[PDB]
Protein backbone atom coordinates (compact mmCIF):
# COMPACT_ATOMS: atom_id res chain seq x y z
CA UNK A 1 0.00 0.00 0.00
CA UNK A 2 2.79 2.08 0.44
CA UNK A 3 3.36 3.86 -3.27
CA UNK A 4 4.25 3.40 -5.98
CA UNK A 5 1.96 0.59 -6.23
CA UNK A 6 4.78 -1.25 -8.31
CA UNK A 7 4.81 -4.76 -5.71
CA UNK A 8 2.75 -7.35 -6.03
CA UNK A 9 2.20 -10.42 -4.37
CA UNK A 10 2.23 -13.82 -6.11
CA UNK A 11 1.42 -17.65 -4.84
CA UNK A 12 -1.05 -18.29 -2.20
CA UNK A 13 1.86 -17.97 0.30
CA UNK A 14 3.83 -20.42 1.73
CA UNK A 15 3.33 -21.56 5.51
CA UNK A 16 1.70 -20.98 8.78
CA UNK A 17 3.30 -19.31 12.07
CA UNK A 18 2.57 -17.70 14.66
CA UNK A 19 3.93 -14.12 16.46
CA UNK A 20 4.26 -13.90 20.42
CA UNK A 21 5.83 -12.16 23.27
CA UNK A 22 8.76 -13.54 24.61
CA UNK A 23 10.31 -13.59 28.04
CA UNK A 24 13.44 -15.49 29.55
CA UNK A 25 13.51 -18.29 31.37
CA UNK A 26 12.73 -18.12 35.05
CA UNK A 27 11.21 -14.41 35.18
CA UNK A 28 8.38 -14.07 37.15
CA UNK A 29 7.17 -11.43 34.43
CA UNK A 30 6.28 -14.37 31.91
CA UNK A 31 2.57 -15.62 32.97
CA UNK A 32 1.51 -12.99 34.08
CA UNK A 33 1.86 -10.97 30.88
CA UNK A 34 0.62 -14.07 29.42
CA UNK A 35 -2.61 -13.64 30.69
CA UNK A 36 -3.06 -10.49 29.74
CA UNK A 37 -2.16 -11.59 26.21
CA UNK A 38 -5.00 -14.04 26.85
CA UNK A 39 -7.41 -11.35 27.93
CA UNK A 40 -6.73 -9.73 24.60
CA UNK A 41 -7.02 -12.45 22.28
CA UNK A 42 -10.60 -13.46 23.70
CA UNK A 43 -11.65 -10.10 24.32
CA UNK A 44 -10.39 -9.65 20.14
CA UNK A 45 -8.92 -6.04 20.78
CA UNK A 46 -6.06 -7.14 18.91
CA UNK A 47 -8.56 -6.30 15.58
CA UNK A 48 -9.07 -2.61 16.52
CA UNK A 49 -5.08 -2.50 16.54
CA UNK A 50 -4.66 -4.32 12.66
CA UNK A 51 -7.73 -2.06 11.45
CA UNK A 52 -5.53 1.34 12.96
CA UNK A 53 -2.17 -0.55 11.40
CA UNK A 54 -3.16 -1.96 7.96
CA UNK B 1 9.57 -2.14 46.75
CA UNK B 2 8.88 -0.47 43.58
CA UNK B 3 10.46 -2.33 40.59
CA UNK B 4 10.83 -1.52 36.71
CA UNK B 5 11.55 -3.50 33.74
CA UNK B 6 13.43 -2.51 30.19
CA UNK B 7 11.71 -3.35 27.02
CA UNK B 8 13.07 -4.92 23.32
CA UNK B 9 10.84 -3.88 20.75
CA UNK B 10 11.81 -2.98 16.81
CA UNK B 11 11.79 -0.40 14.29
CA UNK B 12 9.90 -2.47 11.59
CA UNK B 13 7.09 0.32 10.30
CA UNK B 14 4.27 -1.71 10.62
CA UNK B 15 5.14 -2.42 13.97
CA UNK B 16 6.64 0.46 15.44
CA UNK B 17 6.54 4.02 14.18
CA UNK B 18 9.36 6.60 14.49
CA UNK B 19 7.29 10.18 15.82
CA UNK B 20 8.51 13.14 14.42
CA UNK B 21 9.63 14.54 17.55
CA UNK B 22 12.84 11.71 17.40
CA UNK B 23 15.51 14.27 17.98
CA UNK B 24 15.31 13.82 22.71
CA UNK B 25 12.20 11.92 23.50
CA UNK B 26 11.93 8.75 25.35
CA UNK B 27 11.13 5.41 24.22
CA UNK B 28 8.11 5.56 26.27
CA UNK B 29 6.95 8.87 23.98
CA UNK B 30 9.53 8.06 20.68
CA UNK B 31 7.10 5.73 19.09
CA UNK B 32 3.88 4.71 18.38
CA UNK B 33 2.35 1.64 16.60
CA UNK B 34 0.72 -2.07 16.75
CA UNK B 35 3.63 -2.81 18.78
CA UNK B 36 3.64 0.36 21.17
CA UNK B 37 -0.43 0.16 21.99
CA UNK B 38 -0.25 -3.42 21.85
CA UNK B 39 2.62 -2.65 25.05
CA UNK B 40 0.32 0.07 26.49
CA UNK B 41 -2.90 -2.56 26.47
CA UNK B 42 -0.66 -4.73 28.22
CA UNK B 43 0.60 -2.92 30.87
CA UNK B 44 -2.79 -1.29 31.17
CA UNK B 45 -3.74 -5.26 32.43
CA UNK B 46 -0.69 -6.01 34.03
CA UNK B 47 -0.06 -3.08 35.62
CA UNK B 48 3.77 -3.25 35.80
CA UNK B 49 6.20 -0.15 34.95
CA UNK B 50 8.40 -0.60 32.32
CA UNK B 51 10.37 1.73 29.46
CA UNK B 52 10.41 0.66 25.83
CA UNK B 53 13.89 -0.20 24.15
CA UNK B 54 14.88 -0.88 20.72
CA UNK B 55 17.00 -3.66 20.22
CA UNK B 56 20.60 -2.81 20.90
CA UNK B 57 22.05 -5.17 17.72
CA UNK B 58 18.69 -2.89 16.17
CA UNK B 59 18.17 -6.72 14.23
CA UNK B 60 17.25 -10.19 14.25
CA UNK B 61 20.63 -11.44 14.05
CA UNK B 62 21.78 -14.69 12.93
CA UNK B 63 23.13 -17.69 15.93
CA UNK B 64 26.93 -17.54 16.64
CA UNK B 65 28.57 -20.06 14.36
CA UNK B 66 28.78 -23.76 15.84
CA UNK B 67 27.96 -22.43 19.37
CA UNK B 68 24.54 -21.07 18.40
CA UNK B 69 24.49 -18.60 20.97
CA UNK B 70 22.22 -15.86 20.76
CA UNK B 71 22.26 -12.82 18.88
CA UNK B 72 21.20 -9.24 20.28
CA UNK B 73 17.75 -9.67 20.64
CA UNK B 74 17.84 -12.99 22.53
CA UNK B 75 21.32 -12.27 24.31
CA UNK B 76 19.89 -8.58 25.49
CA UNK B 77 17.01 -11.15 27.66
CA UNK B 78 19.22 -14.42 29.01
CA UNK B 79 21.82 -11.26 29.63
CA UNK B 80 19.34 -8.67 31.49
CA UNK B 81 19.37 -5.59 29.15
CA UNK B 82 15.69 -6.30 29.07
CA UNK B 83 13.52 -8.95 30.21
CA UNK B 84 10.70 -8.92 28.10
CA UNK B 85 10.16 -8.99 23.99
CA UNK B 86 7.36 -7.72 21.96
CA UNK B 87 7.97 -7.99 18.48
CA UNK B 88 7.14 -9.48 15.23
CA UNK B 89 9.36 -12.67 16.15
CA UNK B 90 8.66 -15.84 14.77
CA UNK B 91 7.84 -19.26 17.13
CA UNK B 92 9.99 -21.65 16.66
CA UNK B 93 11.58 -24.63 19.19
CA UNK B 94 14.68 -23.57 18.38
CA UNK B 95 13.89 -20.83 20.18
CA UNK B 96 11.23 -22.32 22.74
CA UNK B 97 13.79 -24.12 24.26
CA UNK B 98 16.14 -20.76 25.59
CA UNK B 99 13.35 -18.97 26.49
CA UNK B 100 9.25 -18.87 26.91
CA UNK B 101 7.13 -17.44 24.87
CA UNK B 102 3.43 -16.03 24.80
CA UNK B 103 0.36 -17.72 22.97
CA UNK B 104 0.67 -16.10 19.53
CA UNK B 105 -0.83 -12.92 19.06
CA UNK B 106 -1.17 -13.07 15.15
CA UNK B 107 -0.99 -16.05 12.26
CA UNK B 108 1.02 -15.64 8.96
CA UNK C 1 -6.43 -34.94 -7.65
CA UNK C 2 -8.85 -37.97 -7.28
CA UNK C 3 -10.02 -39.62 -10.54
CA UNK C 4 -12.98 -37.21 -11.20
CA UNK C 5 -10.45 -34.57 -10.97
CA UNK C 6 -13.46 -32.38 -11.84
CA UNK C 7 -13.23 -29.81 -9.17
CA UNK C 8 -10.36 -27.42 -8.20
CA UNK C 9 -9.53 -24.84 -5.05
CA UNK C 10 -9.73 -21.86 -5.63
CA UNK C 11 -7.44 -18.94 -3.60
CA UNK C 12 -5.34 -19.27 -0.68
CA UNK C 13 -5.84 -20.19 2.64
CA UNK C 14 -8.09 -18.52 5.04
CA UNK C 15 -6.57 -18.57 8.33
CA UNK C 16 -4.47 -21.45 10.23
CA UNK C 17 -5.37 -23.87 12.69
CA UNK C 18 -3.92 -27.41 13.63
CA UNK C 19 -5.03 -30.63 14.84
CA UNK C 20 -4.18 -32.31 18.22
CA UNK C 21 -5.08 -35.79 19.56
CA UNK C 22 -7.59 -35.50 22.17
CA UNK C 23 -8.86 -37.17 25.41
CA UNK C 24 -11.09 -36.50 28.76
CA UNK C 25 -9.76 -34.21 30.85
CA UNK C 26 -6.81 -35.45 33.07
CA UNK C 27 -6.87 -38.59 31.38
CA UNK C 28 -3.84 -40.24 32.46
CA UNK C 29 -2.10 -41.39 29.61
CA UNK C 30 -2.82 -38.12 27.65
CA UNK C 31 0.66 -37.34 28.90
CA UNK C 32 2.23 -40.94 27.59
CA UNK C 33 0.11 -39.77 24.11
CA UNK C 34 1.80 -36.69 24.15
CA UNK C 35 5.36 -37.91 23.94
CA UNK C 36 4.49 -40.49 21.82
CA UNK C 37 3.49 -37.96 19.49
CA UNK C 38 6.82 -36.05 20.22
CA UNK C 39 8.63 -38.84 19.21
CA UNK C 40 6.58 -39.71 16.16
CA UNK C 41 7.15 -35.82 15.23
CA UNK C 42 10.53 -36.01 15.54
CA UNK C 43 11.01 -39.29 13.64
CA UNK C 44 9.27 -37.86 10.75
CA UNK C 45 6.64 -40.20 10.49
CA UNK C 46 4.42 -37.42 10.21
CA UNK C 47 5.51 -37.83 6.70
CA UNK C 48 5.65 -41.31 6.27
CA UNK C 49 2.30 -41.90 6.80
CA UNK C 50 1.46 -38.82 4.39
CA UNK C 51 3.73 -40.19 1.90
CA UNK C 52 2.00 -42.88 2.13
CA UNK C 53 -1.45 -41.78 1.80
CA UNK C 54 -1.64 -38.87 -0.83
Amino acid sequence: QRKPCDTMKVGGNLDSKGYGIATPKGSSLGTPVNLAVLKLSEQGVLDKLKNKWW
Amino acid sequence: EQKTVVVTTILESPYVMMKKNHEMLEGNERYEGYCVDLAAEIAKHCGFKYKLTIVGDGKYGARDADTKIWNGMVGELVYGKADIAIAPLTITLVREEVIDFSKPFMSL
